[PDB]
């Protein structure tokens, strides 16, 4: 398995305390029922059938950041080593099973507020003694960490061996050929979930793999034409809802393996992604590999917000970091459709149609959340929605290095 | 676990409890007077024990690993392990939601949203609540059609108000375990809290309005539309000369 | 109350109501109605709240001056759909068209496959996936022979 | 003889279930 | 192919297909798909004239 | 005997109906014409005009007063229904019925409701609604029509339940005469009908999975996409399958699995230790504490 | 060429007919095509046994250019197209369509 790992909670974004309110905990948390597999319960396969365009919560990323804040407030034991309460609410038991309003009789210390928080497994010994009944928080941990180091997307890994596929993964796509992304990235969730996985597991590389396609077909290099041992994704037309993709396997052309290994961490540059169910996915689905396996490596701190600069066991920029590359969906979208073309699966004619629609498509994702900001200001003590500046929008970011990178990834 | 000759670490009771003893004043109360513990025994006669220790013998040439190749076979070819997984994945719906049913029609419990807290609950006595559990219970009995004793003998003390898994074990040396059994993530409970919300704004679809009842005689001789008033309600409570009737 | 003197407010947050329609064409009085309901009041429960409610016509005609007494202190009427429906025009009565709102993704220019406002109101015109999931035996996924 | 084969089912299924009258007796037609 | 009826002897009236009546005494432009679809109304109040 | 074989033979059916199918609506709620609208023959002729002179039936419905009530399952073309229904009449009757589930069967009077316990019946109302609504939106063959009101896509035959393709897709209306139905139907978007997309795999197999839009009210859709969620919730790979069977047997018995193309296949047999540690606590609370009560175990 | 024809997208073939007033066919409707000219054809020469039904019974009848392959473990695809020779009947029809 793994003993061990490290985090960091959220930034404050210039407010004195963590952004939540009662009725967000008692929804998201209550009940007294486990949080720690939540994530994945008030998802489904498309935004249409999801209450995320008004009210509470409106936005597909909403929940599971009021999530990531929610913890904030209450992973102390891995800082200082204690459990602690935040305005009356502390966990049930020193395994952490679950929250309640702090008892009358002796009630534990009251945790003093802070942000960016660095955490060590280590700091709190019972963990690692009940480590088989406490995996969950592992992998939260960690995604809330991942999503904590950055603004806008999160950072998620990704990376290609040298070798072929194992026929066991092999054999275990080939039954999730019709799957849509959502569904896929509710078992790679689940799976790590529960309990303790060695990282020499069918499933890790399974998941590693998919992550590795998605990637690969989200830049346009895998397609009909060329294709990753006989797999791509596929993405629905941006004339209708481009915010979908499905698992298929073909007949067609099968890529070669790249010179060497190939790695990277990646995050998405715009706001687009607080409402996009793809990357939503994408993100979770690659971010389990890395709760089970643990870091490969300390990621670039070149191009990270202030406070994650120099992180302890998370961010560096000695010589043992990789870089992470960044990119915005409608430049992507725009080279993706420009490698149809090139591959011929498109003519000339019908890539100007596509940049068309998917940039109109972009334009109403963006008018919706800048609408919903002002609709919820910060100020307000919760934060359903990550802030962001309108050029914010307009930034191609490293789009060129990401492509570049699919282009060595799959040869 | 098998405790060996460890005077301190005798069990003394196995103990399980159906109401959090945090509700009711036992905090700090001896866990046997908190938890129902087991009772069994089974008189074993060791003269049958001693001739099976030395009488035990097999065939000349065993290989074990394919002796049980051959027994284990039959063991193992239909779902029947599965079934008892689908009935845990039901079990811990229908436990969620009745905790849920039932703390919100108290006027407050384990913490949970309330959606419906505009509605009128009066009564909310024990018997009350049973009612509603055994309503819950049933409905989910229907529903997944099911046979067998689901979310029973939580009544058995009859007060669900304060219904709580947990276990434990007794040393003799005083020590305790006290492991907590909290359900897991549900589905069902989140859409039912969804279906509250949009109810509370589409209850007229329901045949169920909102609002008081004005009673004023008004010879009209045009149009008349007592669901949709357009002009401002006449003396609204607290406005002038108005008064409020006697609670006789 | 029944000689215009007096105006009561009955407090009562939410209940259950009931219409019966009438022609506007002819007398009537509310009272009988009022007096059967106030009949079945007891410290047990109370029958739902009645209403009256004339029926639209599609001509300009001649109504006879009816007293009404219940109306409501809200705007209850979202159950309604339409009046008149199979006619040209509604003259008399309250005229309710098919109202956009609840059909955006079948008369909206700019509507975008993929969203609703489900917290706050419901549409009945939508998209959506289906399957077609096939559940096979223990057996049709391994060879369930001895192994 | 000249070659004809049915539609299948579906196909007529949905054509037979639009078919409006040609003629409507109403009692102003001019 | 709809037709507008119209109270108070006003004699009626076609709908344009930029959506607005017309009179029915002039000239006009039928595609073959709204003549097959209307052709009920068609025979009774276009046909006549 | 009757416990000796209970705990000796698991292979005892009793599990939970988790397969539900519809191929009908996901829908809730009916229109209704609660007043039908008055047939004149001697005056005011040409006010109203019905579609049944037409041979045609209207999309929507044609009454003087229309309402939208609730009805679980109204239009559930398909398989056998959970068993329990909502279904209110319209608001010209009691409806009362609808809410006496609890505190009310030897208190209040047949004709009454209970004003203190509202809210409780009205919960357990919504949470039978909740429960019926429990299926999956399962494909069925579409089509194109080769009629003159086509819009270039396919759409979804319901053969045998003509009336259900008449309401499925007002877009396919015929108007005349400009009636205030027509007057709103006649705004519809030509093209918002049929087949959207699918996921087409096998060659001339049936798509594994399509979207369309139709006649779907929002909530009952957010429903049953919930429940397909859950049942992907407790699906493994025949991989994860296998390994588990052999672990079981101590890795004697060791199968495999064949390596090819299964397009569409759900295995809903898997949950987590919480729950079966739930369960297993549940059943030990159901069952007597007594030493006649471990005998048979 | 037929199925060609009626699909205003498919495979390049001329189109003397385009004047004329056709739905894009789907796939099923392509199937009754493919079907009535084998059987058209099989009338014709007085053929048993199938001659062309796999076309239209099975898969998409929408086809191109028909092509078998084998794929090797090293990734290794071998594709052989089957492209027809001189038909003689198709130059005849396309001629009779045109006049």
């Amino acid at each position: 398995a793994q003993r061990q790992f490290f985090g960091l909670t959220y930034n404050f974004y210039g407010q004195p305390a963590p952004l939540f309110d009662l009725n967000d905990l008692q929804e998201l948390a209550g009940c007294y029922a486990r949080p720690w597999t939540s994530r994945f319960s008030h998802l489904a396969i498309s935004t249409g059938s999801l209450p995320v365009w008004s009210a509470r919560y409106p936005s597909v990323a909403s929940r599971n950041i009021i999530v990531n804040t929610l913890l904030g407030a209450h992973l102390n034991p891995f800082a200082g080593g204690q459990v602690t309460s935040h305005q009356g609410i502390t966990w049930r038991d020193p395994v952490l099973s679950s929250l309640a309003p702090v008892p009358a009789i002796q009630p534990p210390p009251v945790w003093a507020v802070a942000e960016n928080v660095p955490l060590d497994s280590n700091n709190y010994p019972t963990y690692v003694l009940n480590l088989s009944s406490m995996w969950p928080i592992n992998q939260d941990v960690h995604i809330m960490t991942m999503w904590a180091l950055s603004d806008q997307g999160p950072i998620y890994h990704l990376e290609v061996p040298v070798d072929p596929m194992p026929a066991a993964t092999t054999a275990a796509l080939m039954a999730y050929i019709g799957v849509p992304i959502a569904h896929l990235a509710q078992t790679a969730y689940r799976f790590a979930g529960q309990l303790p996985q060695s990282p020499d597991s069918t499933m890790v590389s399974t998941i590693r793999w998919l992550s590795a396609i998605w990637f690969g077909s989200l830049t346009g290099r895998l397609n009909r034409s060329r294709t990753c041992n006989g797999f791509y994704f596929e993405f629905a037309k941006p004339a209708l809802n481009p915010d979908q993709a499905v698992l298929k396997w073909n007949d067609g052309a099968r890529a070669a393996p790249p010179a060497a290994a190939q790695s990277s961490y990646m995050r998405c540059i715009s706001p687009h992604w607080q409402h996009q169910i793809v990357e939503v996915a994408g993100a979770l689905m690659s971010q389990s590999v890395t709760a089970v396996t643990g870091l490969p490596a300390l990621i670039d701190e070149a191009t990270l917000p202030a406070w994650s600069q120099g992180v302890a066991n998370l961010t560096g920029n000695g010589q043992g970091v990789v870089p992470c590359l960044d990119y915005n969906p409608v430049p992507m979208a725009a080279a993706r459709h420009l490698q149809w073309r090139q591959d011929g699966l498109i003519t000339a004619a019908q890539e100007a149609q596509l940049n068309n629609d998917y940039t109109a498509y972009a334009l109403t994702i963006e008018r919706h959340l800048t609408a919903m900001l002002v609709a919820n200001p910060i100020a307000a003590g919760r934060m359903p929605i990550q802030p962001f500046n309108a050029a914010d929008f307009g930034q191609a970011g490293q789009t060129a290095a990401a492509v570049a990178l699919a282009q060595a990834m799959f040869v | 676990p098998f405790t060996r000759l460890v005077q301190n670490d005798v069990i003394t009771n196995v103990l399980v409890a159906r109401v959090d003893p945090a509700q009711r004043g036992d905090a700090a109360v001896d866990i046997r007077a908190t938890h129902a513990t087991f009772a069994a025994a089974l008189p074993v006669d060791p003269a049958a024990i001693v001739v099976a220790m030395l009488c035990g013998q097999t065939e000349t040439n065993l290989i074990p690993s394919h002796h049980y190749g051959k027994a284990f076979a039959p063991l193992f070819a239909s779902n029947a392990m599965f079934t008892r997984n689908q009935r845990a994945v039901i079990t811990r719906e229908a436990f969620v939601c009745a905790r849920s049913a039932v703390a919100q029609c108290q006027d407050a419990g384990f913490l949970v949203p309330r959606p419906l807290d505009a509605l009128r609950q009066f009564d909310v006595t024990s018997a009350a609540a049973a009612e509603i559990m055994h309503a819950v219970n049933d409905a989910f009995k229907t529903a997944f059609d099911l046979d067998g004793a689901l979310l029973d003998g939580l009544a058995l003390y009859g007060d669900p108000r304060i219904a709580d898994l947990s276990a434990a074990y007794l040393q003799y040396g005083g020590n305790v375990v006290r492991e907590h059994v909290p359900p897991g993530p549900s589905h069902i409970h989140r859409t039912l809290q969804q279906v509250e919300s949009t109810f509370m704004a589409e209850m007229n679809l329901f045949n169920v309005a909102r609002g008081n009842l004005y009673l004023v005689q008004t010879a009209t001789n045009g149009n008349w539309s007592p669901m949709a008033p357009v002009a401002a309600p006449p003396f609204v409570r607290g406005g002038p000369n108005v008064r409020v009737v006697g609670r006789f | 109350v029944k000689a215009g003197r007096t105006r009561v407010l009955v407090e009562l947050g939410h209940y259950v109501y009931t219409l019966h329609y009438y022609d506007p064409q002819i007398s009537l009085d509310e009272a009988p109605i009022l007096e059967e309901w106030l009949s079945k009041i007891n410290p047990a429960g109370i029958p739902p709240v009645p209403f009256c409610i004339p029926i639209p016509q599609v001509y300009p005609c001649i109504t006879a001056r009816r007293v009404h007494y219940a109306f409501t202190s809200e705007n209850n009427n979202d159950s309604l759909f339409s009046t008149n429906a199979a006619s040209i025009d509604t003259a008399f009565g309250e005229n309710a068209a098919v109202s956009p709102l609840r059909w955006p993704g079948l008369v909206d220019p700019n509507y975008r496959v993929g969203t609703n406002d489900l917290p706050n109101r419901i549409t009945l015109y939508n998209s959506l996936y289906r399957y077609n999931f096939t559940y096979p035996t223990l057996d049709g996924i391994m060879y369930v022979r001895s192994a | 003889d000249i070659i004809t084969r049915p539609t299948s089912d579906s196909i007529a299924a949905v054509a037979n279930a639009t078919k409006p009258a040609a003629v409507v007796s109403d009692p102003q037609s001019m | 192919g709809t037709i507008v009826p119209r109270p108070d002897g006003l004699e009626p009236q076609l709908i344009d297909d930029g959506n607005v009546p017309r009179d029915i005494a002039g000239d006009w432009v039928y595609p073959s798909d709204v003549l097959q679809v209307s052709v009920a109304v068609f025979c009774d109040y276009v046909w006549p004239m | 005997s009757k416990h000796l074989s209970a705990y000796l033979d698991s292979a005892v059916a009793n599990g939970p109906e988790l397969i539900v199918e519809d191929t009908g609506l996901c829908t809730s709620f009916m229109l209704l014409d609660n007043i039908p609208s008055a047939h004149l023959t001697k005056e005011l002729i040409g006010f109203t005009w019905f579609m049944q002179m037409y041979q045609m039936t209207p999309p929507l419905p044609e009454g003087a007063v229309n309402r939208i009530v609730c009805m679980t399952n109204w239009a559930s073309l398909g398989d056998e229904g959970r068993g329990l229904e909502v279904r209110l009449p319209p608001p010209t009757d009691s409806s009362v019925h609808a809410y006496k589930t609890v505190l009310s069967r030897g208190y209040i009077d047949n004709a009454q409701f209970n004003p203190l316990a509202l809210r409780s019946n009205v919960l357990l109302m919504l949470l039978q609604f909740t429960l019926s609504n429990l299926k999956i939106n399962k494909s069925s063959t579409f089509t194109s029509d080769v009629t003159t009101i086509t819009s270039g896509r396919m759409i979804r035959a319901f053969e045998g339940r003509p009336e259900l393709l008449a309401l499925a897709y007002p877009g396919r209306a015929v108007l005349p005469t400009q009636t205030k139905n027509a007057q709103f139907l006649s705004t519809a978007i030509a093209d918002r009908i049929g087949r959207l997309d699918r996921a087409n795999l096998i060659g001339g197999e049936v798509s594994a999975m399509v979207e369309c839009m139709e006649l779907c009210d929002a909530l009952t859709l957010h429903i049953r996409e919930t429940y397909v969620m859950l049942l992907r919730s407790m699906h493994q790979d025949p991989t994860q399958i296998v390994q588990i069977v052999n672990e079981c047997a101590n890795n004697l018995l060791n199968s495999t699995i064949p390596i090819s193309l299964r397009p569409t296949i759900l295995c809903p047999w898997f949950a987590s230790s919480e729950d079966l540690r739930l369960q297993q606590v549940m059943h030990l609370v159901n069952i007597s504490s007594n030493t006649a009560a471990a005998l048979p175990l």
